[PDB]
């Protein structure tokens, strides 16, 4: 559910 | 849309079979004059309730809400742009906004604080005009696809954390690898000089994703  | 130019550029490079060169000279395809101005450095998928929040590499922040409206906060921390479903833009600020936008401004504030305290910033090792906004996005099992209003398409691959930033106006692609090297190629030169199997595979996936965007609009 969230980035790199 | 520029999506059609992008699809053409990608089908052309992929037709050249760039990983089957007698000698691959991928480094020769790099072009520093094509480094993109804008890409997504962080994102938060909260779309089962509110929508998709993101940060651009200039530290501006945006949300594409589930009602397909957009709110963009510039990197002065106060200037706002609201974009209705049809694309109608209004300009406002956090300090002075219509009360109708209080809920959406509150949500953007939550996203922005979270992305200022938490995630790793993609392309951070690389350095108030027309900001692009998120036109559309979707996710597969292996990647999230982000389509910006200036025509760039970014693809973030979940399993190895690599990323593609595709800019049809420069006919260029930026690849961020596992080690967070940030390399910008001219697509015509990848046609000329070839590239490794890994990047060739991402570019094949990229064409299919751009095809999906084209078959999906409005």
């Amino acid at each position: 559910l969230h980035s790199t | 849309c520029h999506l059609s130019d992008l699809l053409q550029q990608l089908t052309s490079v992929n037709a050249s079979k760039p990983s089957e060169r007698g000698l691959v000279r991928q480094e020769e395809a790099e072009d520093p004059a094509c480094i993109p101005i804008f890409w997504v450095s962080k994102w938060v998928d909260y779309s089962d309730k509110y929508g998709l929040g993101y940060q651009l590499c200039d530290n501006s922040v945006g949300v594409l809400f589930n009602d397909s409206t957009r709110l963009i906060l510039y990197n002065d921390g106060d200037s706002l742009q609201y974009i209705e479903r049809d694309g109608t833009e209004s300009y406002l600020t956090v300090s002075s906004h219509p009360n109708s936008l209080m809920k959406k401004i509150t949500l953007l504030n939550y996203f922005r604080n979270y992305m200022s305290e938490h995630l790793l910033k993609a392309g951070a090792n690389i350095t108030l005009a027309r900001l692009p906004y998120l036109r559309t996005w979707f996710r597969t099992r292996s990647a999230i696809i982000l389509h910006l209003s200036n025509g760039t398409v970014q693809i973030n691959f979940f399993q190895d954390h690599t990323k593609l930033i595709l800019c049809p106006l420069m006919a260029a692609v930026t690849y961020i690898n596992e080690k967070r090297d940030f390399q910008t190629y001219r697509l015509s030169l990848l046609e000329e000089y070839g590239c490794c199997k890994e990047l060739a595979s991402r570019l094949r996936y990229a064409r299919t994703m751009v095809d999906k965007l084209l078959s999906s609009r409005s």
